[PDB]
């Protein structure tokens, strides 16, 4: 099924572009895996920090990063691309608040940087981002928002996406989870992104091995729980 | 195709509306056909049929009687048939139709 | 494979693709130019009408300027044009310098047009072989022959198109400086030189004369008849 | 099928090869076994490339000692007008050159005869590149 | 490794400028001796037609009144480098008011050469012998496509280099005359030419430095060749 | 293989194969000898001829009159090279009016030469250069291959079977400090001596000088020029 | 045509620009659109159907507005519709800045086929593989456009993209009359859709505007489940 | 094979082959390591001098990008001078932009981006050489960053570029980096890289290290001539 | 094989694209206009008469330049926009610059020069559209002009392109009809070349598309004929028809 | 590998040679090992379990290697002290081994050419040109 593919621009027989293909299947060479929970106030973004060496800095390993300061992402994917997926953005808003005078809505920043990651699907002059963005924020108006754009620059609203290595079971376990209605209290949240981490993997999660962002209407700025606080969640998600 | 070992290079067209006519009655010697079984209408209905598929209307419009278990075949039993034999695929879509205005 | 490109030098030092590009003109109509004493006559033979398609719009000599006509052989969709780009050289050129163009000027211009094209890829080569001929030279009668290779040439007599060899041949020994020596036996010449015309019709000769100081003339087909019939005339006396 | 009888005919002659001398010739080498061109069964290549002009004017005076030509032609001259032509094609324009005093009946063979020669075995078979696309050089 | 001039073999060698090195082979004669007297430079015209005007082939062109030019190769590339060396001596003398010398008109020449991929084309398929005299003497100097500008006592371009060129190396020394240089270079050019040589044939030009005028021959080419 | 046709394609084995070929260029010029002592900067080119009887080509040229270079590789390359040295000191000279150091030069080179082999539209400049010039630091000898590298070398011999100048150098470079001008050119002629044949032997036509030192400029010796420097030298054992 | 099918600047010996072929491939492999024209307005629709739960339905509209009288619905690779989009609404409003009047939709599609023919002339750019169909009422008569990836607008009175597009216009042609009134003409158009739409036709899965005398509007779930029930 | 030629090009499996090659060209390189002190960092690089004719410290992999940071380029040089040029005008630029020096992680990730800029499109080939950056400030402590060809970076408390990279690490991660003053490291950095450089392959060597930190007062000038005596001497004494 | 590219020559000298482009046509709908004097006129086809689809323009065939000057286009629909376009700002640039209505012929050229310029830069693709062109002008009075994907062009009398070109230009001869071209005569005609052009015989009004040009009191009415006078004209044909059979 | 033919015979001879070959168990003094330029060709079952399962791989060398390789097969001859093998290795790329002896051997016969006793470096070079069938020729354009 390999295709004319060799060029992002040449269209497959069928109607399917391979090379936009072949860009998601790029995205979890990461190795990780990154989940986001959207609660009755809050998001929470769970991510897998495999440092694979006592040698690395743990403080600049993490894959979430904070584009503004109502709005967090999380990379799944290669990290050079990632890394430049989050400069553009960052800019991207940036750019929306100097030009319309208030901070872009989590949900366009996932529109313009699907956009731009659209245009690298036409015009054959860069190589696709390999690389899929989540973005968590508290909308005014719209409750707390999570959006995943992909690398076609497809983007939509999520209750709860994940992506990495194990995304079908990933959301086949999320699936499972939202359906059964429940209060999804900020504790209910949280808890339930790590579970969705730890079952798909069948890890214990010790303190350090994830990266936990939360985003919550009462306090609407990004903040990723210190080391501290993802124990005592996830002494609280074992009893 | 040279001359000398391909002298003449007959060919052979699809046939005319006399000559789907004498077709139709060569293949429909043995039918029983009934009165007012217009074999030029069902002619003029098959434009450009080949010449094989002229008898695919006699043989399926005979089909269509031994499904019936009778012995004539009448007219309807034909244009119920040209239409059967004489089948044709369209390009069942118009984004390519009007590529070419 | 040294062929598929217009500035890929074959193993012996071959510009293929300007060689291939003279095959159009080997495929265009004879175009005879002779040039004499007083009247610079170039023909146009196989007009070929379709009987259904008026002649005006298959005009194949064109004056460049008032002192300099044009009759080509190659690719019609080339050849308008390189003769609008010559047409607007020489109007141009009167204006930058008040003295008109001459005739081996505008070659060179019209060599300068041709090559700059075959030089480059991404543009193809003009695929005409042009006959300039022109008495603006003010005194002396002057023909030239460009090349789609981008060389021009200068011939007292020459023949290009579809019979350049069988013309050529039988034109050289057949002029003289007694056959130029009178302005009717000139003309007489090129009616007898393109009579070697693909079916040598008689009535598909077109010839064309431009005088000292004098304005072009399209021979009208009742006095190229006389001149056909004429030179048939004079062609009598073999018996 | 059969080839590999064949193929078992030379690794039989692998094998053997690999005060006896072996000598090979091959107008194609592309087409023989790596294995029978290593330098441990094929230890030396010649390669026979196509005459410099040195050596042209050199095959034509070899083949020439015995033809009837006229004392004076300039084979030195013949060489320039056969470029790229390799060790036969200037003995069939040897060859030809008689052809050419054969046919009229001069029983030597001048030099017109060789340049209608050189036209004839290396020009008229060597490409087209002709006049209307060769008024480019000059 | 052949395809582009921006290509390189496992030796070494850019595919491209050879290919265009051959393009001279396929070109016509051309000899140039200098003289303590003077240059003398000789050229076979090969008319392709006797209706051809003699005077539009142009194998010797002047470069200004100092300095001809012999050229051999694609005539449209020699006359795009032809135009390129006019131009610049004329330039030289404008912004200089001086002659400009045979070896600085030859840098100019070819630093048009140097560019058929050091732009940011094709190698121009013609090489070039500049005869003329400067303040260090009479001097003739000879180029390829390849871009290298050097200096021969005595050089042929064109066919048959090889052959003129070593039946060349024979017959010229330091010491010749100008009448002495003329009458071996066309007993060469008559010696490695295809057909008899005579008037029409071929064409001299030279250039003395005293008589920087007459960069040409024209109608005693007859009385030269007919004492040869 | 099939990733050897561009600089910019990466070989399974980490290698960019064009930059390879290119510094197989400098192999084909004929060979320079470059070495310098404490208190100059001599570099000795071994010149080639096409004919019998046409000049021989220059192969050290003219950079600035602190800085002078040796060219082993392509023409017009090596002249597009010697132009932008120039351009550079000249712009050097004007703007901080001081000789620009031949290490400032060097890195100049490189990164003008580097930018052909990273992005596609150009060859790689097939001119290996032997960068001699006096600064304030002292005489220094620069080489850069065709892959945008250049070492500082005590002395360093590049062009057509040049290893032979190398070793001849190699095996005498601790004496090459304490020199006076005449016995590190002796040497440096001693080196192109080894690279050529047997049959050749060192003449005025074929070798050509260039010396830069403490109160002298590059000054390009050749014809008689050489003489001075050629005579007292040394004939080769045989 | 089998080694001319890649580049869209080189014709196929047979005359046959493949490349834009293919990406016509793309459209009638998309989301089902239907479009029907009745006498009182035009009306879309087609299938927002989430591959999971997880979706936020009420996320992303296919059915949308480009003014306030045109809209659009697209069967095809998602992301190039916004670009079209934005072009769209940039062309319909230059439009309005220039000349002041609503931009007709006969010209919109003029232009916003004009748009997609750009990319179609040039190797480096992929045709835009979305086939788009416009709403609009203007001029006191409803209009229905449909604009291709080829850059060949047509003037569909009803017509449905996207996958099943066949036995779409086999039940057009037979439950289209001329003479429908827009409120007829929804049920027409949800039950064009139902017969491909694999499932319930829940609110949060068809998405359908309503281009009327008054201006084309999104229809909000509810609406749509007051239909919806109505044909169930 | 097809996917491997262009940069721009993924593989079905999802991987861009050019960027991997690049990364496996550095492997050919010179093994350099850096470990960062309690109040510093430290860049001790393995130079192999290819011939004896190059003069001392010639074509040296230890560069400075601005005043307090540091590279120690390790793989194909040409291309190493380059990625230092750049980061140089990218720092010049932030000083004169920003009125202060560009702190290391901010360097790092604009010319990060920039040789990942250079693995995205087909006319340009990925960067050769992976190099690690070093500083030392009162105000952001010591940071050192590891910048491979594909655009990765994040810091390491003690990394190994080259060919002994695995190798490398392993007597490296035997060292408590986190308190020792690199007054100290200097003689652990040293001692480090002779027990890599396999004395059979490769032959002769040379080795050249720097310093960020205090005791440089904030620079990140090569360390003084006399202690580096005394540190290969040092080293030296460990062959048993 | 050498038709990879717009520019390259083949060794014969043919510019293959362009032999590909004009063939191109073929496809398309056929389009022909036939001699007449006071007077001249298109007549092209639907190829796609579907039920379902709106009829808004009525005129997808025949397009109006200048206010006296209409062309049809037989080829790739996208390109023909293009080519649309352009012909009517290159008529209109004239009329400002002038203040002079474009004189027909230079009309063709200066479309024939951006079709035939595709046909010499690389990288464009040849554009795939013929289209016969009629008008009036104070210099020739009505005309015909039969466009090329190559850019030639040619004057014409009776013309016909794209589908079943050559039953309608021979059929055009057979019946060619020279000074006696009546306005009249020209409608039969042209219908009845339609006929038998056309496979689907009774030439339904719908299915066909008459535009005529013609010069009254100086004012150059293009008319589109509507389906009444159509259907009429149809008959005005059918009528005629069968009083030819008699022969048997 | 494999394919009535008349390739039934060395069939029957693989077969035998598989056969026993997993006859006999290891902890025997048996120990086998196969040569083969061409190990695309082979059968699986030659390679499966019991039979050559632990293949060993053979490189094209390495450029250190090729110095070395160069070296062994020119002991027996009078090579003149001062030969930078090193430098030869890189001139002598995508060499197999046995052309890296061809060097050695082309390299005696070069100097014997010139009436020489040890071999120089130049004759060495002139065989990393002669084993490969190249012919140096002092193209003009360089200088």
């Amino acid at each position: 099924s390999a295709g004319f593919d060799r060029h992002i621009t040449i269209f497959s027989p069928e109607g399917r572009l391979y090379q936009v293909e072949y860009a998601f299947k790029a995205i979890n060479q990461g190795g990780l895996t990154s989940v986001a929970v959207r609660g009755k106030d809050c998001a929470v973004i769970v991510t897998q920090k495999k440092v694979p060496d006592k040698l690395l800095d743990s403080s600049t390993v993490t894959h979430l990063f904070k584009i503004t300061e109502n709005i967090g992402c999380v990379m799944t994917g290669m990290t050079a691309d990632s890394r430049s997926q989050v400069q553009r953005a960052r800019y991207e808003a940036a750019n929306w608040k100097y030009k319309y005078g208030y901070e872009i809505p989590v949900d366009m920043l996932c529109k313009r940087i699907a956009d731009i990651s659209q245009v690298y699907t036409q015009n054959a002059e860069m190589r696709p981002l390999g690389c899929c963005m989540i973005l968590i924020g508290i909308d005014e108006e719209q409750g707390p928002q999570v959006y995943k754009c992909d690398p076609a620059g497809y983007y939509c609203g999520f209750k709860a996406t994940a992506a990495g290595v194990k995304q079908t079971e990933s959301t086949s376990f999320l699936e499972k989870k939202v359906k059964k209605k429940f209060d999804w209290t900020f504790e209910q949240t949280v808890e339930t992104a790590i579970t969705c981490l730890s079952t798909v993997l069948s890890i214990d999660f010790k303190p350090s091995e994830i990266e936990v962002g939360v985003v919550t209407v009462e306090n609407p700025k990004f903040r990723i729980l210190t080391e501290a606080e993802i124990d005592a969640h996830l002494v609280a998600l074992a009893e | 195709l040279r001359p000398g070992r391909i002298d003449r290079k007959i060919e052979f067209p699809p046939p005319n509306e006399e000559a789907r006519l004498d077709i139709l009655k060569i293949h429909s010697r043995k039918m029983n056909l009934t009165r007012g079984i217009n074999l030029r209408k069902i002619a003029e209905l098959m434009p450009g049929a080949s010449g094989a598929e002229v008898k695919g209307v006699c043989t399926e419009a005979g089909m269509y009687a031994l499904r019936e278990r009778r012995v004539h075949v009448t007219q309807e039993d034909f244009e119920m048939a040209v239409a059967k034999v004489m089948q044709k695929d369209s390009e069942k879509n118009m984004s390519i139709k009007k590529l070419w205005k | 494979s040294y062929d598929r490109a217009i500035t890929v030098f074959s193993p012996d030092g071959h510009l293929f693709q300007v060689e291939y590009a003279q095959e159009a003109v080997k495929k265009g109509s004879t175009a005879v130019g002779v040039r004499g004493r007083d009247i610079v006559v170039l023909g146009v033979e196989k007009k070929s009408v379709a009987k259904l398609q008026d002649e005006r719009t298959v005009r194949k000599i064109c004056a460049l300027d008032d002192n300099v006509c044009m009759a080509f052989a190659g690719l019609t969709a080339d050849a308008r044009i390189v003769i609008n780009r010559a047409r607007v050289e020489c109007q141009s050129h009167r204006l930058t310098v008040e003295d008109p163009v001459t005739v081996e000027y505008i070659t060179r211009y019209i060599a300068s047009l041709k090559q700059r094209y075959t030089q480059s890829n991404g543009r193809r080569p003009f695929g005409i072989s042009a006959l300039i001929v022109g008495f603006d030279f003010d005194g002396t009668p002057r023909l030239y022959q460009t090349d789609p290779s981008g060389t021009y040439h200068a011939w007292k007599a020459n023949a290009i198109g579809r019979g350049a060899k069988s013309v050529r041949e039988f034109l050289e020994k057949n002029y003289t400086d007694e056959a130029i020596e009178t302005d009717d036996l000139t003309i007489k010449l090129v009616i007898k030189a393109l009579l070697e015309v693909v079916q040598s019709g008689g009535k598909n000769i077109e010839l064309a004369v431009m005088r000292r100081d004098q304005s072009l003339k399209i021979l009208n087909p009742e006095e190229i008849e006389k001149y056909v019939a004429e030179i048939e005339k004079e062609k009598e006396e073999n018996e | 099928g059969g080839d590999n009888e064949v193929q078992r005919t030379m690794l039989e002659l692998i094998n053997q090869l690999d005060n006896i001398k072996v000598l090979m010739a091959t107008n194609r080498p592309d087409t023989l076994d790596p294995a029978l061109m290593r330098p441990g069964r094929l230890d030396r290549k010649i390669e026979f490339s196509l005459p410099d002009l040195e050596g042209r004017t050199h095959i034509f005076k070899i083949h020439a000692r015995s033809m009837s030509v006229e004392r004076d032609i300039r084979f030195e001259l013949l060489a320039r007008l056969c470029p790229n032509s390799t060790g036969a094609e200037i003995r069939s324009v040897c060859t030809e050159a008689g052809m050419f005093a054969i046919r009229a009946r001069r029983k030597i063979a001048t030099e017109k005869d060789f340049l209608e020669a050189v036209n004839k075995v290396i020009k008229s078979y060597a490409k087209f590149s002709a006049t209307p696309r060769y008024m480019t050089y000059n | 490794y052949d395809r582009g001039v921006n290509t390189f073999s496992p030796e070494g060698r850019l595919f491209q400028v050879e290919y265009a090195i051959e393009a001279i082979k396929l070109g016509s004669t051309a000899i140039g001796i200098q003289t303590s007297e003077g240059v003398c430079l000789a050229v076979e015209k090969r008319i392709t037609s006797p209706l051809m005007e003699p005077s539009s082939i142009e194998k010797i062109v002047e470069i200004d009144a100092h300095i001809g030019c012999a050229m051999s190769g694609l005539i449209k590339d020699a006359k795009t480098l032809i135009d390129k060396a006019r131009v610049e001596t004329q330039n030289h003398w404008f912004t200089y008011n001086e002659t400009m010398t045979v070896e600085s008109v030859t840098q100019a020449v070819s630093n048009l050469a140097l560019q058929f991929g050091e732009e940011d084309s094709r190698p121009f398929g013609v090489a070039l012998l500049f005869g003329g005299v400067d303040e260090k003497g009479p001097q003739l100097f000879h180029m390829d496509p390849s871009g290298t500008f050097v200096q021969c006592d005595a050089r042929a371009i064109g066919s048959a280099s090889e052959g003129a060129q070593s039946s060349l190396q024979e017959v010229y020394h330091k010491s010749m005359t100008l009448k002495e240089a003329i009458k071996s270079s066309l007993i060469i050019l008559k010696q490695v030419m295809e057909e008899k040589l005579n008037a029409t044939n071929i064409e001299l030009a030279t250039v003395q430095p005293g008589q920087n005028f007459h960069m040409f021959t024209k109608e005693e080419l007859e009385e030269v060749i007919k004492d040869i | 293989n099939q990733y050897d046709n561009d600089v910019t394609v990466w070989s399974p084995q980490g290698r960019i194969h064009q930059i390879e070929y290119a510094m197989e260029a400098v192999k084909q010029g004929s060979a320079t000898v470059g070495l310098k002592s404490k208190t100059h900067a001599v570099l000795v080119a071994l010149k080639r001829a096409q004919s019998e009887l046409a000049a021989h080509q220059k192969k050290i040229l003219h950079v600035d009159n602190h800085i002078g270079i040796s060219i082993a590789g392509l023409t017009a390359d090596a002249r597009l090279l010697c132009n932008f040295m120039r351009q550079e000191c000249l712009d050097s000279r004007f703007v901080f009016d001081r000789p620009l150091p031949v290490s400032r030069l060097v890195s100049l080179i490189g990164s003008k030469t580097q930018i052909p082999t990273q992005r596609y539209g150009r060859r790689p400049y097939g001119v290996g250069l032997l960068i001699a010039g006096y600064d304030d630091m002292g005489p220094h000898i620069f080489q850069t291959c065709p892959s945008a590298n250049y070492f500082d070398c005590r002395a360093m011999s590049i062009g057509a079977r040049s290893q032979s100048a190398r070793t001849y150098l190699e095996r005498h470079m601790s004496e090459f400090m304490e020199c006076n001008l005449n016995e590190l050119v002796k040497h440096g002629l001693r080196a192109l001596r080894e690279t050529l044949p047997a049959e050749q032997d060192l003449t005025t036509k074929n070798v050509s000088i260039g010396i830069v030192g403490k109160d002298l400029e590059f000054t390009i010796y050749d014809d008689d020029d050489v003489s001075p420097f050629l005579e007292g030298l040394e004939e080769r054992p045989q | 045509e089998r080694g001319y099918s890649f580049s869209l600047t080189t014709f196929s010996p047979s005359g046959k620009l493949v490349q834009i072929e293919y990406a016509l491939a793309a459209v009638a492999g998309g989301a089902p659109s239907v479009g029907i024209k009745a006498a009182n307005g035009v009306v879309l629709a087609t299938e927002k159907k989430q591959k999971s739960i997880l979706y936020d339905e009420r996320s992303v509209h296919k059915v949308e507005p480009i003014t306030k009288h045109i809209g659009l619905v697209y069967s095809g690779m998602g992301p190039d519709y916004r670009v079209l989009v934005h072009r769209a609404r940039k062309l319909a409003q230059q439009y309005y800045l220039v000349y002041q009047e609503p931009i007709p939709t006969a010209q919109l599609v003029q232009r916003v086929a004009s748009v997609m023919q750009e990319y179609t002339q040039s190797g480096g750019v992929r045709p835009f593989g979305v086939s788009l169909l416009i709403c609009g009422w203007n001029e006191g008569r409803p209009y229905l456009f449909q604009s291709d990836p080829s850059g060949a607008y047509f003037a569909w009175k009803a017509t449905a993209m996207g996958k099943n597009y066949v036995n779409g216009k086999t039940f057009l042609e037979k439950r289209y009359n001329e003479d429908l009134e827009l409120e007829d003409a929804i049920h027409t158009a949800i039950l064009t859709l139902k017969e491909s739409f694999e499932g319930q036709m829940t609110e949060d899965n068809i998405e359908v505007g309503i281009c009327n005398e008054a201006g084309f509007r999104r229809l909000t779930p509810t609406e749509v489940k007051d239909y919806l029930a109505a044909i169930a | 094979t097809g996917y491997d030629l262009s940069a721009s090009t993924f593989s079905p499996d999802g991987r861009v082959f050019q960027v991997e090659y690049a990364m496996k060209a550095v492997e050919n390189s010179s093994t350099a390591i850096g470990i960062r002190c309690k109040d510093g960092v430290v860049f001790g690089v393995e130079k192999l001098v290819l011939s004896k004719l190059y003069e001392e410290g010639s074509n040296k992999r230890l560069f400075n990008v601005d005043r307090h940071v540091g590279m120690a380029v390790a793989g194909l040089l040409a291309d190493a001078r380059s990625l230092a040029d750049i980061a140089r005008e990218e720092a010049s630029n932030f000083r004169s932009n920003f009125g202060y020096n560009i702190p290391l992680k901010h360097l790092a990730d604009r010319v990060a981006m920039y040789v990942h800029a250079y693995t995205l499109y087909s006319a340009v080939r990925p960067f050769g050489c992976s190099f690690m950056l070093g500083s030392y400030s009162v105000n952001d402590g010591a940071q050192l960053y590891m910048i491979d060809p594909s655009g990765v970076s994040y810091g390491y408390w003690g990394c190994a570029i080259g060919k002994a990279r695995q190798a490398a690490k392993t007597e490296i991660e035997k060292l408590q980096m986190k308190e020792m003053t690199c007054r100290d490291i200097v003689k652990e950095v040293a001692k480090i890289i002779y027990i890599v450089h396999d004395e059979v392959k490769d032959k002769a060597f040379e080795l050249e290290l720097s310093w960020v930190g205090e005791l440089t007062n904030g620079r990140h000038e090569i360390v003084p001539k006399d202690i580096r005596e005394e540190a290969e001497k040092y080293a030296k004494e460990s062959l048993k | 094989r050498y038709d990879s590219r717009t520019t390259i020559f083949s060794p014969e000298g043919r510019l293959y694209q362009v032999e590909y482009a004009m063939e191109a046509i073929g496809h398309a709908g056929t389009c022909l206009g036939i001699l007449a004097n006071d007077g001249v006129l298109l007549a092209a086809e639907r190829r796609n008469i579907h039920k379902l689809l709106d009829e808004v323009f009525f005129s997808e065939k025949i397009y109006k330049l200048n206010e006296d000057m209409a062309c049809s286009v037989a080829g790739i629909t996208s390109d023909a926009n293009v080519l649309t376009n352009e012909l009517r700002l290159i008529a209109q640039r004239y009329l400002l610059q002038y203040q002079e209505p474009i004189p027909c012929e230079q009309l063709v050229t200066a479309l024939c020069d951006i079709k035939q310029a595709y046909t010499q830069f690389g990288g464009k693709r040849p554009f795939g559209v013929s289209l016969l062109y009629i008008g009036w002008d104070k210099h020739y009075g009505f005309q015909l002009y039969q466009s090329d994907p190559s850019g030639n062009y040619g004057g014409w009398k009776a013309t016909c392109i794209g589908n079943n070109s050559a039953a309608a230009v021979s059929m055009l001869k057979q019946d060619y009809k020279e000074g006696e071209m009546t306005l009249k005569s020209a409608l039969a005609l042209a219908i009845k070349v339609l006929n038998k052009t056309m496979d689907v015989s009774k030439l339904s009004a719908e299915k066909v598309e008459i535009a005529t040009l013609t010069r009254e009191n100086g004012k150059t009415v293009i008319r589109v004929l509507k389906q009444k006078e159509v259907e009429q004209l149809i008959k005005k044909h059918e009528e005629e028809e069968a009083k030819a059979e008699r022969e048997k | 590998k494999r394919f009535k033919a008349g390739d039934r015979e060395v069939q029957r001879t693989m077969l035998e040679l598989l056969n026993q070959l997993d006859g006999f168990q290891p902890n025997t003094q048996v120990k086998v090992i196969a040569a083969t330029n061409r190990v695309d060709i082979l059968d699986p079952a030659l390679l499966r379990s019991g039979r050559l399962d632990r293949k060993i791989e053979f490189p094209m060398p390495n450029e250190e290697a090729r110095a070395r390789i160069m070296q062994i097969h020119s002991r027996k001859m009078n090579v003149s002290p001062d030969v930078n093998y090193e430098e030869l290795a890189r001139c002598t790329d995508d060499f197999n081994g046995a052309q890296c002896k061809a060097v050695c051997v082309e390299a005696g016969m070069i100097a014997l050419r010139r009436g020489a006793t040890e071999l120089t470096h130049e004759d060495y070079m002139e065989g990393i040109l002669e084993v490969q069938a190249k012919k140096k020729a002092n193209l003009q354009y360089y200088a």
